[PDB]
């Protein structure tokens, strides 16, 4: 690995993420997005599922 | 899911279980996903 090499010979760091689902409880979940709380109005609420 | 419920109670009885009511609060739910069929208590020795 030299700094003057071509782009096809330059070092590339590779990270491969493998996602599997098993019968065990899935714990690596995506972000739980939240919005600001609004009170005193008829709204559709989703609190912790 | 491994549910651990626990309760701390201040007693002053010497030998047996006291007679009374105390509901155990849920302390922690563990995502373990494993088979468990046997258990064992862990104690502490006193050395002198």
């Amino acid at each position: 690995f030299q700094p003057t090499n071509g782009v096809g010979y330059q070092p590339y760091r590779v990270v491969v993420l493998s996602f599997e689902l098993l019968h065990a409880p899935a714990t690596v979940c995506g972000p739980k997005k939240s919005t600001n709380l609004v009170k005193n109005k008829c709204v559709n609420f989703n609190f912790n599922g | 899911y491994f549910k651990i419920y626990s309760k701390h109670t201040p007693i002053n009885l010497v030998r047996d279980l006291p007679q009374g009511f105390s509901a155990l609060e849920p302390l922690v739910d563990l995502p373990i996903g494993i088979n468990i069929t046997r258990f064992q208590t862990l104690l502490a020795l006193h050395r002198s």
